[PDB]
């Protein structure tokens, strides 16, 4: 396994060890986030992911769905838990360890593409080396290569406010994948694009990732694309994750409806 | 009856001026050579050769409107016919050096402000005391420290246009959507790399405003300081308010007025 | 070589001070007398009980709030027991007629401006001509007809605050929802019955805070009229600035900071 | 007769002449409506309003609708067309004489209620009493009298942002007719309500023009509430009138098949 999770957990607001420990009770999350006011993202969730698979991560809007995954590159401080990966943990880390870490193993996807519009696309796909001080030709080969396995070379100079969603996206996803990470991240990614380019993306990522393999994880609210992507789903309501199936899920419903 | 506050601040300053005069020798040295410098040989060239040069940059940032160009030539040549340019260029170097001075102290601490809250919590209400209150009361830490001259001119104008620059500042700064931030952050930018790539490169246009700010305000600082002995124009209108000659107060006041309309259409026009 | 205004401005500022001087000398006695009356009768009156009503005016626009109320109590009461209260009372009747002036002058104004367009799309380049270019220079076309003295002072005053009163008034005027207009004149209302009715009570709340900016800019200007002869605190400062006795410029630089501090709170927590 | 209209017009933009009498040929709209702008509100209508009656207009966004109620007000200046009522022309009156028209004669009510919000509703109320200069007891018990007919003087003394839509667009017509004027204007009077009590406004409306007889000219969207209240209804389109039909118009429809 190339993830292992143990006993993540995020609280906002104060009493941070008294709220805590008051919620370690293991009462209803509801209770706590209406009366007492404290707010809650996740509790205690220990689950892991295997290398070259999909743990695609559902909710409904309002759930604490990404918040897991900026969680896993410490986009969010975690209060207490574990993310043990090539035998590191992360939340244990320095700045140094952490930035590396951020560097060459992981790497997301927004769902609004977070693209720098002052920059055109040869200049933001490079931006993954460029961070790494990297030469100056050696980013631009690997930027180039990574828009054209997407096909989209032809474009290296404008700049995204004048692209579309989709080629928006793609060239996030050439960011991401430039820096030839072995885990991606994505939130969302196709919360803004048409039905039909949707799929068309999901049929991108799927043959990209049989060629070439490497973890992901994947956030989304249509169970539909997920079983179109799911190697390993894993619902999540009131901040908690629920099961891992990826051919049962639909069949067994623990306490759920939403499953239909 | 008591008033005890008067000795004790001179005798604060006496203390301070007697302590550090280490620093305020070398500062006072570094002002003058500055201004004498800048204001000689970087400027203080044909004055026909650098109207014409400002003309046409009126032009450029103009296109085609001629207005602004035709009171760049009718008025700068206006100056040196009336023989004011040794005193716009000074005048010049003096809003410069305040505007870089306020901009190299405010920007970085615009920048602090953004990341720590408590900061700006304190400072902003600071800057709106600074700003509210009249500008004429910081002359009083000028010549308590450096006495009558330059510096204490520049001094005054740096305190008294700084607030514009700092607000602007942290406002471009912490008014970028925070998804850019979360995806330079995703990367590993370690705020030295995310902030020149990203935030400045988009604040600008919101940080050139405060500057733009700035720069008049340095400027209104240093005509007012012509009456502690900063050099320019200003001591021009003073005289002439002392010994009411309406004349020539007028034409110096003129001659501001017309720096003042290319400063602010250029600083306009070279934001947007 | 040629350098032929100056004599054209004194010629004809001389001109109207000479066919105009029945108005003068009248101005110059109504702003003596005034000032004279209203900061002597109206005011210099027993400085324990002032303090004490504008403290409880401070806890009640305050409600709980007491350090703004500590502020003016040991403020006023520091510039009375450091002997400057004769002081304040002057530079009070200064901000006041400059403020009252300057209101009278831009409401009608703006009201002018807001139902012409023409007059706006005249005025308001004009107002940020007025608002940018430095205000020193607002004093010779003050001391070249009415010399130095008071009256001089609070020309510069109203004429260096009066833009921000004159924009905000537009504003409030033509930002109140055509449909109430539409209301107002279907019932036949003439433009005066409308105006009172309906959008002063609209508009205040926005024209006060162009009167709230009108303030500090009149007791900045004052302060820097101090130059001229405008009594008050400035002259203080000022005498300090001439002569480096940084106690009295300091304790008079302060109290102009109590009273700034005072107005922007009372001005602000009296528009909401 | 009340009212009678002779080839009434509004044109917007320069080219004043030039483009009326471009438009008092029968000129094509579109076409000026996309080649300079010079936007046409009314064609050159030439129709009448008799007493104690009810002339509902309808049409769409951009149909000049509105603008003829506006017209008869002069709240925007007509550039040619005459309106003869009680045998006055208003378009050639003095200030003074449009003034006392506007303060007897006619009077509006507005879709967004026109409701000076500062003001209590018996100070609203009675403000087409105060423009008069009235005796303020006299405009008192008329205004309390105009509300106890709406049945709303308990709510004297509140503020309309603390009330509904349908209360708000009561005290919108009790102002109108505290004036107890010949003629009442609407402009889109029941936009912001809901079927309910547009319905129940209505029924009032018809009810009291029965029991309290005066010329009335409404304004609507929707042809059911036209036949359920209107007695002459009529139809309008880029400015043009189409017909005047209570229950013919059901009949003869050049494309007024709006009626399903």
């Amino acid at each position: 396994v190339k993830i292992k999770i143990e006993h993540l957990t995020k609280i906002f607001g104060k009493r941070i060890k008294t709220a805590l420990t008051m919620v370690e009770k293991g009462e209803p999350k509801n209770e706590i986030l209406k009366k007492t006011g404290a707010t809650v993202g996740v509790y205690d969730t220990n689950f892991e992911i295997n290398e070259g698979e999909i743990f695609v991560i559902m909710g409904l809007s309002g759930s604490g769905k990404s918040t897991l995954l900026r969680l896993l590159n410490r986009l969010i401080e975690p209060t207490s838990g574990k993310i043990f990966i090539d035998n590191q943990d992360v939340a244990t880390l320095n700045k140094e360890d952490l930035l590396q870490v951020r560097r060459k193993t992981m790497s997301m996807v927004f769902q609004n593409f977070g693209l720098f519009p002052h920059r055109t696309i040869l200049e933001n796909t490079e931006y993954g080396l460029e961070v790494q001080n990297v030469p100056k030709e050696e980013r631009r080969k690997r930027a180039e290569k990574a828009l054209d396995n997407a096909n989209l070379l032809d474009f290296k100079d404008q700049y995204p406010k004048q692209l579309s969603g989709g080629m928006q996206q793609r060239v996030g996803l050439a960011r991401a994948l430039a820096n030839d990470p072995e885990i991606l991240l994505m939130d969302e990614a196709f919360s803004a694009l048409d039905p039909l380019i949707r799929r068309e993306m999901q049929d991108e990522l799927l043959e990209l990732q049989a060629k070439f393999q490497k973890t992901i994880i994947f956030v989304s609210h249509d169970l539909n694309e997920a079983l179109r992507i799911g190697d390993r789903i894993a619902i999540m309501k009131d901040g908690k994750i629920m099961q891992i199936g990826t051919g049962e899920e639909i069949l067994t419903n623990p306490a759920n409806d939403y499953v239909k | 009856g008591q008033v005890p506050i008067a000795n004790w601040v001179s005798s604060a300053t006496d203390w301070i001026t007697s302590t550090f005069s280490s620093g305020f020798d070398v500062i006072q040295k570094s002002g003058t050579v500055l201004m004498n410098g800048i204001t000689g040989a970087l400027t203080a060239v044909p004055f026909w050769l650098m109207i014409a040069v400002v003309t046409i940059l009126a032009i450029l940032v103009s296109g085609k409107k001629i207005a602004f160009p035709l009171f760049t030539f009718i008025g700068l040549s206006l100056i040196a016919n009336q023989g004011l340019w040794s005193d716009l260029m000074s005048t010049i170097t003096l809003v410069l050096l305040s505007s870089l001075l306020s901009i190299i102290i405010g920007v970085p601490l615009g920048i602090w402000m953004a990341k720590s809250d408590l900061v700006a919590k304190i400072v902003q209400p600071i800057l709106d005391f600074m700003q509210t209150m009249p500008g004429f009361v910081y002359l009083i830490p000028a010549v308590a420290f450096f006495g009558i001259g330059v510096v204490p001119g520049v001094f005054a104008s740096v305190i008294f246009a700084l607030p514009p620059t700092v607000r602007m500042t942290n406002l471009g700064i912490r008014q970028v959507s925070t998804e850019l931030v979360e995806a330079a952050d995703s990367f590993g930018s370690t705020a030295r790399q995310k902030l020149f790539k990203l935030e400045f490169p988009l604040a600008k246009g919101t940080i050139m405003a405060g500057v733009n700010q700035t720069i008049m305000l340095a400027l209104s600082m240093v005509v007012i300081a012509s009456m502690i002995g900063a050099p320019g124009l200003g001591r021009g209108v003073l005289a002439a308010v002392q010994s009411a000659d309406i004349g020539k107060g007028f034409v110096s006041g003129i001659s501001l007025v017309i720096l003042a309309i290319i400063i602010d259409r250029f600083t306009q026009k070279l934001n947007v």
